[PDB]
RNA sequence: CCUUCUCAAACAUUCUGUUUGGUAGUGAGUGAUACUGAGUUAACUUGAAAUUGCUUAAA
């Protein structure tokens, strides 16, 4: 049975996202048109938010920077809007324990403000690049003798070099070196590797397990933040913390 | 006696067309399913209709909903007699405004701004006031 | 009945940690002002009735399961020759869980927050409706 | 029970106390009780490092945690950190499966497998709660052992990481030991190269332990080369050479 | 530009009007204001324009409310992180002097909670009467407040800035206060061709300063808006005819 | 059974001013007085009132 307070409670918080998501787009157009005539503020804030808690705002500097983004699940009743959802799936975070590398620039900034509530938005620390690409790395391989091909992990070197040997990419350190140092062909690399599966922070319905996902649930409530207005900051965290915590 | 139509009222936010034909056609088969709004911004007045197949079956969702707490509504449910069923209620969006061609040119308009003034003129005596211009 | 529960799990009384707290924060103030007024349900049986007998009670529920059943079987007729709403609900374990115990007789609701009035008298009006109008008849006949 | 209790009937905060107010099991006494003399926890020591070597690579699952991951990857850590600073590994075979160490442990021959830096697919056909058991005990012989050799050899357990190189590179060279032949004297004032694809870590605990110091081209990823007396470099065709450096391969050193 | 003689007699017509042989409600002065193109545009604006005036008719306005059964008071809505730096004392002692009272210091979660209810939220902003609310949430204010409040000119908040620098500072708070109350005059941008503005009442004021206002208000308002038509009116009264010009509609027909 | 656009730019430093931009609202109803059937214009009643203009938030 489905019941009358679940289906109003989803309307209402799904026309609320809509109606951000419709704010941002307006005002995103206005300041890609460039004009200030009728604009709440003409520029891009980011929020690094570490450890109560501390908060820095800071200014865009526009240079492309290697973020790190793991999807979560957003707010309950909130049914994901079509932009948010085509954003998500070209990002190929269509689903939550997931994460991949982007590069973040003036024509992505907008993408991030539209995908803020479904996202974690971190900075990795090299460390955090390699153990990722040395535990969870994964490939959609194909055989000479086989019909359809199927996933693999990224165990075996020669591959990269069959692969990918025209960029000079040879071996896994090479892949690792062009993410961290975010240069030419890191592109061709991001769309080699499949997105990194990761695993659920707390699992388990017992009793200790439940407290766990209370005091997570608690933690979240603390650390993410939901804004409806179109001069969002973009949020970034600890992602180096929270990847140590999933990996 | 009873039919198989059904008045809501005291209804929230968000309870619109097709949320109230999602929630009750969980109990049968519906025909028809109306909300009353508002012309000028498209807005719900909190109450509507619906049709049912089974007359029987609209009887058991008014017993359902009759009085039914819904998120701070107290929901009112009445099962309608014969006839009198839904006529209006048309869904309307928030009107947008739009421009009227005005076929008076620049020298039409000052004339019947002209013709106004005048109207004042010949309108603020009668009325019982005394002033210059 | 989910919904009156939602309202009471926000008065759900003082627990012993956090009275250790306050009477720290009192002695701290001591050498009216220290504390705030306190809001939360009231539980005793002889309590409740004594707060109904003065009409202060704003709202009272009273378990279904007494055994001895005699020690809440003149509760409605009271509530009723006073004027103060009253609801039988289900579990006297349900009623504990809103005080701090295993099992309670009764709960009431006397003062609210202010951010609380309209929901309680929203609650009343609805156990009016739900089950006043509806168990009237009924409740009268063996 | 109890703590299911408390959840059941809503107070989270009493849910908070009992489980910051409890205390869980010590396997101490039992590693006294089984192992009475340090050869003989020395001799029995092999096993368990194979075991924590093997939990370290693993990816977290719904079964085996990350916190039992980091933890084993911690004691790890500071196995190797030890060896390299007394300078006892005797001998080297990389194979398929990794490499094999073995060291001379105060007068006992220890070896053990530590396999390669790649993603292993986990069977999960096999259980998982025995070899969780079996990584319990180990890991409480492993910290017996550890401060014992720590302290006789007088460094300070648990030494304490540092934080910087621990987002550089994480592994061997975050942990820093403060105290209070010919292998150990081998590489005396030896500057290595590494390039990014050799193995940064199997070659760092190796030159370490040996004698002389490395130079990590991956290290330098996040943001010299003058001193550098070798280079090791895997390519088929390299670029121009330098013609003053000095080129080797890693089984060179093996 | 409206010589003083119009307004004289203008003034002198309308207290005829009014001593003709309730009485505050019609005693109040409206100053029709008509323009060629509107104020905003297609877009609304609930922001209260601020203008200023030499003469503040809010002292006046308290001083006929302690006289009548009005109840004069300030609301002042500010942000939830510094409704515990704003003090009442502070406020008290800062504002005895030059004649400012501020009632109570509200919340927006006090409009989410304590006032999340039509009845209750409707009487507490009717009571009212003048509303300071900070720039940072008088953005978010019309979803807290609702449509009630906007809907009269009297009710709907005014911006005011509280924050020195980076920083919430009460000097600021006070020096903007006490400005906005005895430096500034509210008014609305609607989406049509007329406004008025609520000069004040009769009796509360002295021709000698609704003179000065009503010419103030006029440059004011035509130096930026190519007003075409401004008409002095009370309630239920004839309009006022003052000023009229013969430009603005030429550009009428090249827009349309 | 969700929970609400909680500040930006420049100019000046005068423990602070100026300008500019940012605010689309529960529904129903009474009502006066005008401005150009669409856009505007004082006050008024009310229970949140009302009869048809993604999936480990699972089981």
């Amino acid at each position: 049975f489905v019941r009358a307070e679940s289906i109003v409670a989803k309307t209402l918080a799904t026309s609320r996202e809509k109606e951000r998501i419709k704010r941002v787009s307006i005002l995103e157009d206005k300041k890609a048109k460039n004009e200030t005539q009728h604009i709440a503020s003409g520029k891009d804030f980011i929020l690094k938010i570490t450890e109560g808690l501390i908060r820095e705002k800071t200014t865009y500097d526009g240079k492309p920077a290697l973020l790190f983004i793991v999807r979560v699940r957003g707010p309950l009743a909130v049914n994901i809007p079509n932009k948010a959802f085509k954003i998500l799936s070209l990002l190929r975070l269509v689903e939550t324990n997931t994460g991949v590398f982007v590069k973040l620039t003036k024509n992505v900034y907008p993408l991030l403000k539209v995908i803020a509530p479904y996202v974690v938005i971190g900075k990795p620390s090299l460390s955090s690049i390699r153990s990722l690409i040395q535990k969870r790395g994964r490939i959609i391989y194909k055989g000479e003798n086989e019909a359809e091909p199927h996933e693999i992990v990224l165990n075996d070197n020669n591959i990269v070099e069959e692969q990918l040997g025209d960029h000079g990419i040879i071996c896994v350190e090479d892949i690792i070196h062009e993410i961290a140092t975010m240069g030419e062909s890191f592109s061709v690399c991001n769309f080699f590797l499949q997105p990194f599966k990761l695993n659920r922070e707390v699992s388990g319905f017992g009793s200790l397990n439940r407290l766990r996902k209370i005091k997570q649930r608690e933690a979240e409530s603390r650390t993410r933040q939901f804004s409806n207005a179109a001069t969002a900051p973009v949020i970034e965290v600890d992602i180096d913390s929270l990847l140590a915590k999933l990996n | 006696e009873y039919s198989g139509i059904i008045y809501v009222s005291r209804l929230p936010h968000g309870f619109h067309e097709k949320e109230l034909s999602k929630y009750f056609a969980q109990f049968g088969d519906l025909k028809e399913v109306r909300l009353a709004r508002n012309k000028k911004t498209g807005n719900s007045r909190h109450y509507g209709f619906l049709e049912f197949v089974n007359k029987e079956d609209a009887m058991i969702a008014q017993e359902s909903m009759n009085n039914y707490l819904l998120m701070g509504h107290l929901l009112q449910v009445r099962v309608l007699p014969k006839g009198a069923k839904i006529e209006k209620l048309y869904k309307y969006k928030k009107r947008v405004l739009v421009e009227k061609g005005i076929t008076k040119p620049v020298k039409q308009l000052k004339d019947n701004m002209k013709q106004k003034h005048e109207e004042r003129i010949k309108k603020l005596a009668k009325s019982g006031i005394e002033f210059k211009w | 009945a989910a919904e009156t529960f939602k309202l009471f799990n926000k008065y759900r009384p003082e627990t012993a940690a956090e009275k250790k707290e306050r009477l720290t924060k009192e002695a701290a103030a001591v050498a009216q002002d220290a504390s705030p007024k306190p809001y939360a349900v009231k539980y005793g049986l002889n309590h409740v009735v004594a707060l109904i007998e003065n009409k202060k009670a704003k709202l009272v529920l009273i378990a279904n399961d007494v055994d001895p059943i005699e020690l809440v079987v003149f509760l409605p007729a009271l509530c009723k020759k006073m004027g103060v709403p009253y609801a039988i609900v289900k579990g006297k374990a349900r009623l504990g869980t809103l005080v701090n115990q295993k099992t309670s007789a009764v709960a009431a609701l006397t003062e609210v927050r202010a951010e609380d009035e309209a929901a309680l008298a929203k609650l009343v009006s609805t156990i009016d409706a739900n089950f006043a109008d509806k168990y009237d008849e009924v409740k009268k006949h063996w | 029970r109890k703590l299911t209790r408390a959840l059941g009937r809503g107070e989270v905060s009493s849910a908070k106390r009992l489980e910051e107010n409890r205390d869980s099991y010590t396997l101490d006494h039992i590693i006294k009780e089984r192992y009475p003399s340090f050869p003989d926890a020395i001799r029995d020591i092999d096993d368990a490092l194979n075991m924590l070597f093997l939990f370290s690579n693993l990816p977290s699952t719904n079964q085996v945690s990350s916190k039992i991951i980091n933890d084993a990857q911690k004691i790890c850590n500071q196995w190797l950190a030890y060896v390299a600073k007394e300078r006892l590994v005797r001998k080297v075979f990389v194979s398929i499966k990794g490499v094999y160490y073995q060291a001379n442990i105060k007068g006992e021959e220890v070896r053990w497998l530590v396999p390669f830096k790649f993603p292993e697919n986990i069977p999960s056909d096999v259980d998982f709660r025995i070899m969780l058991t079996f990584l319990e005990f180990y890991s409480t012989l492993l910290h017996f052992v550890l401060y014992k050799l720590y302290t006789d050899s007088g460094l300070i357990y648990p030494p304490k990481l540092d934080l910087k190189k621990d987002k550089i590179i994480s592994g061997l060279s975050s942990y820093i030991l403060e105290s209070r032949s010919p292998v150990a004297s081998l590489f005396s004032a030896f500057v290595f190269y590494v390039s990014r694809e050799v193995p940064i870590d199997i070659l760092e605990f190796l030159i370490l332990s040996c004698g002389g110091n490395v130079i990590s081209e991956a290290a330098m990823d996040q943001i010299d080369m003058s001193k550098v007396t070798h280079q090791i470099v895997d390519r088929p065709v390299l670029k121009n050479k330098v013609a003053g450096r000095t080129y080797i391969q890693p089984q060179w050193i093996f | 530009a409206i010589p003083r003689e119009r307004v004289i007699k203008a003034v002198n017509e309308l207290i005829k009007f009014t001593s003709k042989p309730e009485e505050e409600l019609k005693k109040d002065l409206q100053l029709i204001v008509v323009n060629n193109k509107s104020f905003t545009g297609t877009s609304k604006s609930f922001k209260l324009k601020l203008l200023n005036v030499k003469h503040s008719f809010y002292k006046p306005w308290k001083e006929a409310s302690a006289t009548a059964v009005k109840d004069f008071k300030v609301l002042l809505i500010l942000k939830d992180s510094d409704i515990k730096k704003v003090s009442e004392d502070d406020l008290f002692d800062q504002l005895d002097s030059e004649g400012i009272k501020v009632d109570e210091i509200i919340c927006g979660k006090d409009l989410k909670t304590v006032y999340k209810a039509y009845e209750a939220r409707n009487a507490f902003i009717s009571q009212f009467s003048l509303i300071l609310a900070d720039d940072s949430i008088v953005t978010s204010l019309p979803k807290l407040m609702g449509g009630k409040a906007y809907n009269k000119v009297e009710t709907t908040p005014i911006s005011i800035r509280t924050h020195a620098n980076k920083e919430f500072s009460l000097t600021t708070l006070t020096n903007n206060i006490k400005k906005v109350y005895m430096n500034q005059l509210p008014v609305k941008l609607p989406r049509g061709t007329t406004l008025n503005v609520h000069l004040g009442n009769l009796e509360w004021l002295r021709p000698e300063e609704f003179v000065d206002n009503v010419e103030l208000i006029s440059e004011q308002l035509i130096k930026a808006y190519q007003i075409r038509s401004i008409f002095i009116k009370t309630n239920r009264s004839p309009v006022l005819p003052l000023y009229y010009n013969q430009d603005v509609l030429d550009e009428l027909e090249a827009k349309k």
